[PDB]
RNA sequence: CGGAGAGGUA
DNA sequence: GGGTATTCGCCGTGTACCTCTCCTAGCCC
DNA sequence: GGGCTACCTCTCCATGACGGCGAATACCC
């Protein structure tokens, strides 16, 4: 389900600024998880680039060289 | 209830009639609060479970797609196939019912 | 010689029901 | 923090860790002068449940202060719920170069644009007037030109009037459902301290001008005035993400008056008379020799493109009505003339704009959407559509129906005294016939007034 | 007939029932509450006597002392009203208390005590009640609202539907009481009586029967009956009566008497207990597998070892019937169980039961309440003891017995107010009866068990706590306290009690700010019945029940009328006619039936005795003496409309207003609004605003005579007579010789409240209604307040309105306003700002309030006199320094500066200062002329009083040995001395000088006591040396924006203001005011603003056609004629007013105010039908249909379909433009996040918020959200640099990290979780 | 320039 | 002991905004 | 009343939400 299927991500970001963030700063820190910054909501919590909309070629350009 | 409101606003409504036209009211601004917050609730989880589903390439190239047809449930029908296949694209070749045509 | 400020801070919740939450 | 009155206020991660010092304290003198084991017992205990009371205060309501007995905040809550750090200062922040007022409604504006005040279109731009007063020279320094601003002077309005025209803003009613919830346009500057927005846009916001606020923001950098303008302006935004319908949908004062304008009565004046165009049809009902509804053969002119891309040109006289010739001058070459033809309530006129979309492409339908408003909002003041108490019919059937529902319940109430029916079937009945009496005096009011 | 004063502007009353209950006084609330919290009662029943009664005598641990009551007493207030509000204390008079002390010998606990003691101690300040209901609390005027709460006694409650998803409903029964420990019974689907303790975890509901004192043969004695078997011959016998074998299938043949009554797979018939009860039949055979599904009763012991056979609660068989078979136990006693009548719940309880003896079911009870510690025996028995059968810790009201008697089928409704064992043993029985399906449960949304709480009870329960903190203060101190070295103020303490009394009204969830802005909003926040609060439930967890509205809500609680949004049902608004009951329930008035006649008496019934009787509708026809004319009537019995007999009904209501509130009863025509719009309609009429110029309405109710007289804001007449003396600031009344004492004559004097600041910053104000020389009575206004006219309640002001889409300016909702309406002044409403200005002892040095300040001119000091403080009067603008400060640093300026964007006049500069700081010449300046005002004041108090007494002796001696000549040679004064017999009359004139004598004392004292409060230094805040406080006074006039509303849910903004010509104008030439848009009629069904406007274009043109019949100047024949015709106009009603007692004048000055528009009223729901409006319309000169041809002004020709207009009446809503408008291009931002500052007060920027996010992602925009939260907040660096890159004129950004993101990974590093960055 | 509560707006 | 219920504990419950009030106890002076 | 010094852990405050979901025992052979 949906509340379900968004807290079981490969990135801990977008799951903690939803329900629980214990559980998931929890399991995501018992794991040692590393979350690359890939979609939306991560990187508008770290203040860049969108990788959606005008920015897609950013993350582009971004993508292509390192 | 047994009793209807026999009475319309350009006549007058006596007292029990108005007071239950009021009650009917009442659950309506009830039911649009608690509405609009679980309402606000779905939007939340819709928009966090989508969320980073990002148009990244002009074609995938597969041979696969779903079936559509008209709904009908017993009545009328109720959506014809128009409009939900406007502008959407095509897995496989549309037959006409003649034969490989 | 101390005037500890924390024998001085405001109590801002002072209305607050005992069993709410979160603050 | 300082306030007021020789008192301090704080968070409650002080007062915490306050307490977690002064167990830690005990503990190690305790531990350091040998005390007996069930002493540090107690002592470990309560700073375990110290720690315990910091890291997260939400499993364990212990930590309470004075005068009343509330549980103190703590790191987990600063972290979680609706008042943390990720709903609350991350994902939405409050943010500089806005303002916020009281909408209205001023149906002059083309779609792309819309009204600002003043005073608020001079609060947002200090940054940019400060720039171009130091620019053409009328100041040195940013406080000479603050108060140049702070002075309002007689030159910073043209200033203003410089620095507007081709930079979009951004609206935004409050409780923002669909990607349509923020719009941006350009401002025009109004004598007043009111938002003049759009008004068919309005039905795009879900709003109403009873005292809804909107607010304004400004695209600053050049990459967001570029974004407002290629992807956010009110053109282009003319049809739902969620449908395919148009979105500009002329909502309630437009319809009545194209409703009003494009119908027949049977007679009127300049009934069966010949006209040469659209143009004399304006001219007749301008002056009056004719009615606004009345019909009419006329020789129109449309243009169906049904070549590659350029349109022929075909003419004719059709059979129609006054209203709807003056309406014809209104709409664009390539549509045909039948869709006119009709009475345009609101689902025509949706799909009027529809098929002007998908066939004419944008700017037909955004200045035939400007036109429409314009013709509605003129033909409706023209209507005078009002209403009055002696508009709404009762039947004179009613009170028969009813008298007749009433001996029916006397019937069956007759038939629950009897002892042969039961309860529910009285139950089922009694609401079985009061629904078909309803349904009696509803067709009754319904042909009385659509047909008398 | 009317008064001198009634006939200035007599209402035309259409309404057809006549009236018999005038409308009680709207504040009988809180009046009545608070008046029964503070006042002498004997008997100890309410008030302060019930908290003194109730925890005095305090007496210590064993020690031979004891501190017992004796009486209160209370000062007067140190300040009055006004003076207080200015000055900012409570207003509020100390509690004096008679305590007393008694202390005994050694060994004397019934002795004689050897030494009292007795004195008149201090404790609290009990804030009082102004006059109006209102309080003063620190400056301004609050209200405590009444709360509805749950009343306390018993209810079981059905809690059914979602438990377990098996169908099978629970049931519960719970204990409330008033104040003390709750107590919850409860079942579970395993059948099994479950008890719990102030909702902890659960106990087996037998654990406290074996907690009181009760064997288990007891218990099964009291929850069951008994079933005999008897040792005999072979097959043991079973005593039957056939009613325990109702609905069963035998298992076996019941036979007696060689004769086969029931045969076995058969059920026992109604005729097998008509053959076994018909017989007589007693005994029969049971098989010995029939008893094996029995559980034995009472213990049976081996007589011969002395051991135990069969144990209680057990159950049977054949083995064990052959171990009691042998011993000889002849009476066998098991206990009826029945699945379907009798069930077997106490048994399966003692199953589950751990404990056996009254020791360890304490020890249970003591550890379930108290965990962790070791039980002991004595901390067991005081904890079981102290939580239910004690005067402290665990109390019923009288409320709570009359409930817990009455829904226990009691007799007596007056009893103890602690538990007793029967009260607990017939609360299981009654649940297990309901579990058993006889009898119901109740519900929780019925009036006849919610209780309203008021200011009384809730301030006497908090007065109450003060008491119990101090008891244990002083059974700490009089424990170690000894001997005669202490008095009673020594022990005793004023913080706990003052520190819980100004917790309680000082801020609460019930001590509302009043919303002081109109008098219908005042009278309609007193009468407010509030569901949350302490002991009550909450906002966001209220479902469908509690806010959905009940068929027992009629007449008390107003069903239309409740705020939307969140609290919806949950602040309910009081009835018009509807009181508190004695107990605290609901009650509302009904007229006594008897078998014929509708008897005009008056009879109040609470909630659950309407749900006794069959009630009449208000709106039933009747006749003469009183016969119903129709021959059925519709009525409602229990909750439930019919349509019964002719006679067979009770109670006729009283009138048809007394279902809405008076927030509702002045919406004419409420009767065709859906109750949607006739809910906003009633909260946009009470936030109007108050005009300048007060303006009657044309279509009333007339309930506004008794809003605007029964609020607090008019002047009411006390006493009745001749107007002395009319003034802007007072009017004085001189009266009649009938209602004036013979002692303490004089006459009255009435100060006036000018323009004051009221709570919402709009302008209070009287303004006299009367004349010179004019007769007054009793019960009459003489000023007219705010939103007052002529003791109508005038809200906003009625204009001609026109229904047609004009341009689409009035396109979803708004309104369309005439260059008339603004030239006239006529929405222009005066708002009064109060500016504060401090003056700190901080760090560094202290602040001076002299005008040297750096960095302005002339400009800034232009408008200061030497001192530094604005003049009087000086009319400043946005920017202008009103209060110089400079706070040293060579020092910084901190001057006190008019608030942007707004105009007005400094009407009134308040000064305070701390005593210990020498004033300066501006505050010595204002204390002179308060001294000189004081003065003033009271010497033309003394002079116009003087005037009065010395009158009346003057009019004494005009007969009864007069002396004319002799009378004014020696002055005034000595009239007393000369020649006049021994009677009534020198005695009479020894009063009047023993009254002036007393004057000349009571103004010196006067005098010197009002020097003593102006001239002293005044408390203040710790830290502060002088406050300059400074009125500014806007007026704000009209201007797109503002929001405006009738009173139907008609909302509306005003769009544009257009000149005079462009308005749409009848062939007359009259244009109209303001066009509305037509299309907000059909969606939201409030057609009743038509027939108001219908019905007000009747009223003006009553109005037009006086006006031609006096500008003309007719004769009063013509003149008293039409307004005869006017006033009588068609079906029958109350007023019939004869115009043959009009003393021409009273025709011509009535003729005066009705040339403006004649006043209409209209009741609630018994209104003016469409006929009369058409007849009213066909005496004016008025199309029928209400419809006028307009012609437009722009392009001038005729409208097709003619348009609807009238003169509604229309308010101005206190949500203006120009409060809500803000903006920020770069300001202050705040300390932990480095985000901008959240509000308009604070100069802060608006919030893109969460949804906002969603959208700028749901397009292509990156770079809008980019700067929309990274440059635009959050981050010092990207906005220094945006800003030096737009006053350089490039465009672009440094992005960087944002900071609040950098404190959220010091928020997740400062817990145990590294939170990193890679590369 | 700190946070709670109460009322109100859409 | 292995699978199945049952109680028990946590998580959540719409956005944006506008006013106002309110912020310390004890005690021996 | 109030100005100087400071809690360096004590008892009943409480009591009207509901759904859902998953984990931690309860129990039945
Ligand atoms: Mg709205």
């Amino acid at each position: 389900g949906i509340t379900k299927a968004s807290l079981a991500t490969e990135s801990f970001i977008s799951a903690a600024s939803f329900q629980e963030t214990t559980r998931v700063l929890t399991e995501a820190a018992v794991a040692g998880k590393r979350d690359e910054l890939r979609g939306l909501k991560e990187n508008v919590i770290v203040g860049r680039l969108i990788p959606a909309g005008t920015g897609y070629a950013y993350h582009q350009d971004r993508m292509r060289r390192r | 209830i047994e009793t209807p409101i026999t009475a319309n606003f350009r006549e007058g409504l006596n007292v029990l009639q108005y007071f239950i036209s009021t009650h009917g009211a009442r659950k309506g601004l009830a039911d649009t609060a608690l509405k609009t917050a679980n309402s606000g609730y779905l939007t939340r989880r819709l928009v966090d479970v989508a969320q980073d589903l990002v148009v990244t390439e002009d074609d995938c190239g597969t041979h696969e797609g779903i079936m559509m047809t008209p709904v009908i449930e017993g009545g009328d029908v109720k959506e014809p196939l128009r409009d939900r296949v406007l502008g959407r694209v095509t897995a496989e070749d549309v037959l006409k019912p003649g034969t490989a045509d | 010689k101390y005037e500890d400020v924390m024998h001085r801070v405001v109590n801002h919740a002072h209305q607050r029901n005992p069993n709410k939450k979160w603050s | 923090v300082p306030l007021d009155g020789g008192r301090f206020a704080t968070s409650d991660l002080n007062d915490l860790y306050r307490r977690v010092i002064n167990r830690n304290n005990r503990l190690k003198r305790l531990l350091d002068l040998a005390a007996p084991d069930i002493i540090v017992r107690n002592e470990k205990r309560m700073l375990q449940e110290a720690v315990d009371a910091l890291l997260d205060n939400g499993r364990r309501g212990r930590a309470i202060t004075g005068s009343n007995k509330r549980p103190l905040k703590s790191l987990a809550d600063m972290i979680k719920g609706k008042q943390g750090r990720f709903r609350q200062n991350l994902l939405g922040k409050r943010v500089d170069y806005s303002g916020r007022s009281v909408i209205t409604v001023g149906p002059y504006l083309r779609l792309h644009q819309c009204g600002l005040p003043k005073k608020m279109a001079l609060e947002l731009f200090k940054p940019f007037i400060y720039g171009k007063l130091e620019l053409r020279g009328l100041a040195t320094t940013i406080k000479a030109a603050k108060k140049m601003v702070e002075r309002e002077e007689a030159v910073v309005w043209d200033i203003l009037d410089e620095v507007i025209r081709e930079h979009p803003v951004l609206l935004n009613r409050a409780p923002t459902l669909h990607r349509l919830g923020i719009q941006a346009f350009e401002p025009v500057l109004i004598e007043g301290k009111a938002i003049q927005l759009h008004p068919l846009v309005c039905a795009a916001y879900n709003a109403d001008f009873d005292g809804d606020q909107m607010a304004v923001h400004v695209p600053l950098t050049l990459e967001a005035q570029l974004e407002a303008r290629a992807l956010m302006m009110s053109t282009n935004n003319i049809l739902s993400p969620a449908n395919g319908e148009p979105i500009i949908v002329p909502s309630q004062d437009v319809v009545l008056g194209l409703y009003y304008m494009t119908r027949d009565c049977v007679n009127a004046k300049g009934e069966g008379m010949v006209l040469t165009g659209p143009k004399e049809a304006e001219r007749l009902y301008r002056s009056g020799l004719a009615s606004l509804h009345a019909r009419v053969k006329v020789r129109i002119t449309e243009y169906e493109k049904d070549a590659n891309g350029e349109l022929v040109a075909k003419t004719s006289l059709k059979d129609t009505t006054v209203g709807r010739a003056i309406l014809w001058m209104i709409v664009p070459k390539g549509l045909p003339y039948s869709i006119v033809n009709q009475a345009l309530g609101k689902k025509a006129i949706s799909k009027m704009l529809n098929t002007c979309y998908r066939i004419l492409g944008l700017k037909p339908t955004v200045i035939f959407a400007d036109q429409i408003m314009y013709t509605g909002f003129a033909y409706a003041a023209r209507s005078g559509a009002s209403v009055g108490i002696d508009d709404m019919v009762i039947p004179e059937k009613k009170h028969e129906i009813i008298s007749e529902a009433e001996a029916e319940v006397a019937e069956i109430q007759e038939q629950f005294q009897s002892g042969l029916v039961t309860a529910g079937e009285r139950y089922n009945k009694v609401i079985d016939i009061w629904a078909a009496a309803n349904d009696r005096v509803s067709k009754a009011m319904m042909d009385n007034l659509q047909t008398e | 007939v009317y008064s001198y004063t009634e006939k200035k502007r007599i209402r035309k009353d259409f309404g057809k029932r006549p009236q018999v209950l005038d409308v009680p006084y709207l504040l009988s609330i809180q009046l009545d509450s608070f008046q029964k919290f503070i006042e002498q009662d004997p008997e100890g029943q309410y008030g302060l006597e019930a908290a003194f009664r109730s925890v005095f005598p305090i007496q210590s641990y064993s020690g031979n002392s004891e501190l017992q009551y004796v009486s209160y007493r209370l000062g007067e207030p140190v300040f009055d009203v006004q003076e207080c509000q200015i000055r900012g204390v409570t207003y509020s008079a100390p509690l004096r208390v008679k305590l007393r002390l008694v202390i005994y010998e050694r060994e004397a606990p019934e002795g004689t005590v050897k030494d009292i003691k007795e004195q008149e101690v201090y404790m609290g300040e009990i804030p009082l009640m102004t006059d109006n209901g209102t309080f003063v609390i620190n400056g301004t005027e609050r209200v405590i609202v009444s709360q509805l709460h749950r009343s306390p006694g018993v209810f079981f409650d059905s809690d059914k539907g979602k438990t377990h998803s098996s169908g099978k409903v629970l049931y519960n029964a719970r204990i409330i009481p008033y104040r003390g420990s709750w107590l919850d019974f409860e079942f579970d689907p395993k059948d099994n009586l479950f008890v719990r303790i102030d909702r902890r975890r659960k106990l087996p509901a037998t654990i406290i029967l074996r907690a009181l004192n009760y064997t288990t043969e007891q218990i099964l004695d009291l929850f069951f009956e008994k079933v005999i078997f008897e040792i005999r011959d072979n097959k043991l016998q079973m005593e039957l009566v056939p009613e325990r074998l109702r609905g069963e299938t035998a298992s076996f043949d019941i036979e007696a008497n060689g004769k086969v009554y029931v045969e076995k797979g058969r059920r026992i018939t109604a005729r097998h207990i008509r053959q076994l009860e018909k017989d007589d039949v007693k005994l029969i055979e049971v098989p010995v597998e029939y008893i094996a599904g029995k559980v034995v009763a009472k213990d049976y012991i081996d007589e011969s070892t002395g051991e135990l056979i069969c144990a209680a609660n057990m159950e049977l068989s054949l083995d064990l019937l052959a171990k009691l078979s042998q011993s000889g136990h002849k009476r066998i006693e098991t206990l009826f169980t029945n699945d379907l009548d009798h069930g077997p719940y106490i048994s399966e309880t003692l199953r589950v039961d751990p404990t056996n003896d009254r020791l360890s079911a304490l020890v249970e009870i003591y550890r379930m309440m108290r965990p962790g510690e070791p039980p002991t025996r004595e901390a067991a028995e005081s904890l079981f003891e102290n939580l239910f059968f004690s005067e402290d810790r665990y109390d019923l009201s009288a409320v709570g017995r009359m409930k817990f008697n009455r829904s226990l089928l009691r007799e007596e409704i007056e009893g103890s107010g602690i538990l007793s064992k029967d009260d607990i043993i017939d609360v299981m029985k009654k649940l297990i009866d309901i579990r058993n399906g006889k009898g119901e449960v109740d519900d929780i949304d019925h009036l006849g068990n919610r209780r309203i709480r008021s200011v009384g009870e809730m301030a006497e329960n908090q007065f109450r706590v003060g008491l119990v903190r101090v008891e244990r203060a002083v059974k700490e101190r009089l424990s170690l306290g000894d001997l005669d070295t202490l008095m009673p103020q020594d022990m005793i303490n004023a913080k706990p009690i003052s520190a819980a009394v100004k917790e309680f009204f000082g801020s609460s969830q019930l001590s509302q700010f009043m919303d002081q802005n109109n008098p219908l909003s005042e009278i309609t926040h007193k009468r407010r019945i509030s569901a949350l609060g302490p002991g009550g439930l909450t906002r966001e967890r209220a479902g469908f029940e509690v806010r959905d509205v009940h068929p027992t809500h009629y007449g008390r609680v107003c069903p239309i009328e409740t705020p939307e949004g969140p609290n919806i049902g949950l602040i309910n608004s009081l009835s018009v006619y509807a009181q508190t009951n004695e107990y605290g329930f609901l009650e509302t008035p009904y007229r006594k039936v008897t078998d014929g006649v509708v008897t005009d008496e008056i009879h109040y019934l609470s909630a659950i005795e309407e749900g006794n009787y069959v009630i009449a509708q208000a709106n039933s026809n009747l006749d003469e003496e009183g016969h119903f004319v129709e021959d059925l009537v519709t009525c409602r019995s229990k909750g439930e409309s019919s349509l019964f007999s002719r006679d067979q009904v009770d109670y006729m209501d009283v009138s048809t207003q007394q279902v809405v509130s008076v927030g509702a009863s002045l919406i004419p025509f409420l009767e065709h609004d859906d109750a949607n719009r006739a809910l906003m309609g009633a909260n946009m009429q009470r936030q109007a605003v108050p005009t300048l110029r007060a303006d009657k309405p044309l279509v009333g109710t007339g309930m506004e005579r008794a809003v605007a007289v029964d609020s607090g804001v008019t002047a009411v007449a006390k006493r009745g007579g001749v107007v002395q003396y009319v003034d802007a600031s007072r009017i004085v009344i001189k009266v009649n010789e009938d209602e004036m004492y013979p002692g303490e004559a004089g006459i009255d004097i009435y100060n006036l409240t000018k323009y004051t600041r009221s709570n919402q910053n709009t302008c209070i104000n009287q303004m006299p209604c009367v004349s010179l020389g004019e007769p007054v009575e009793r019960g009459d206004v003489l000023a007219d307040g705010p939103s007052t006219d002529l003791g109508e309640l005038a809200l906003g002001q009625n204009m001609r309105v026109a229904f047609m889409p004009w341009n689409g300016y009035n396109f979803e909702d708004s309104i369309l306003v005439s260059e008339r309406v603004v030239q006239e002044d006529r929405f222009t409403t005066i708002h009064i700002q109060e500016l504060a200005c401090v003056s700190r002892d901080t760090k560094l040095g202290p602040e001076e309030i002299t005008a040297d300040i750096p960095n302005v001119g002339e400009a800034a000091l232009s408008k200061l006199d030497e001192s530094g403080i604005v003049y009087i009067g000086a009319e400043v603008t946005g920017g202008d320094i009103l209060v110089g400060k400079v706070t040293p640093k060579d020092v910084k300026d901190s001057s006190l500066r008019v608030p942007n964007g707004v105009s007005g006049t400094v009407i009134d500069v308040q000064v305070f200062t701390r005593d210990g700081v020498e004033k300066d010449k501006r505050a010595l300046e204002i204390e002179e002329m308060q001294l000189k005002q004081a003065k003033k004041d009271l010497s033309e108090e003394l002079q116009i009083l003087e005037a009065g007494l010395f009158s009346r002796i003057r009019a004494v001696l005009v007969a009864g040995g007069v002396e004319a000549e002799k009378l004014d040679k020696l002055p005034r004064d000595r009239w007393l001395e000369l020649g006049l017999t021994d009677e009534e009359k020198q005695n009479q004139l020894e009063q009047l000088a023993e009254q002036y004598d007393e004057l000349k004392h009571e103004f010196e004292k006067k005098l010197e006591a009002k020097r003593r409060k102006i001239t002293q230094g005044d408390d203040l805040a710790p830290g502060v040396l002088k406050i300059v406080k400074v009125y500014l006074a806007v007026k704000r006039r009209i201007q797109p924006g503002d929001k405006m509303a009738g009173r139907h849910g008609n909302k509306g903004v005003i769009s544009k203001i257009n000149p005079i010509e462009d308005m749409p104008y009848d062939e007359n030439g009259t244009p109209v005011d303001i066009v509305l848009n037509p299309l907000g009629v059909p969606s939201r069904m409030n057609i009743g603003q038509i027939l108001e406007t219908h019905l007000g274009m009747a009223a003006k043109g009553i109005g037009d056609k006086i006006n031609a019949m006096l500008k003309q100047q007719q004769e009063v024949a013509k003149l008293r004629e039409f307004i005869q015709r006017a006033y009588d106009l068609g079906a029958d009603v109350r007023q019939k007013v004869d115009l043959s007692t009009f003393s021409d004048e009273e025709v011509m000055r009535l003729a005066e105010n009705l040339r403006k528009g004649m006043p209409i009223a209209t009741p609630v729901f018994d209104g003016a039908k469409e006929a009369e409006i058409k007849e009213l319309l066909k005496l004016g000169d008025l199309p029928t249909s209400g419809q006028i041809r307009l012609y437009d002004g722009r392009t001038g020709e005729q409208f097709e379909r003619p348009v609807t207009v009238g003169y509604m009446y229309m308010l101005k809503l206190n949500h203006l433009v120009d409060d809500k408008m803000h903006a920020r291009s770069t300001g202050s931002y705040s300390l932990v996040t480095q985000q901008p500052l959240g509000g308009k007060a604070q100069f802060g920027g608006q919030r893109f918020g969460e949804m906002e996010v969603w959208a700028l992602e749901a397009y292509g925009a990156a770079y809008t959200l980019q700067e929309m939260l990274t440059v635009k907040s959050d981050d010092v660096n990207g906005r220094t640099k945006m800003y030096k890159n737009i006053v350089d004129g490039n465009h672009q950004m440094e992005p960087g990290m944002p900071e609040s993101f950098n404190v959220l990974l010091k928020e997740i590093r400062s817990l145990g979780i590294n939170i990193e960055l890679e590369d």
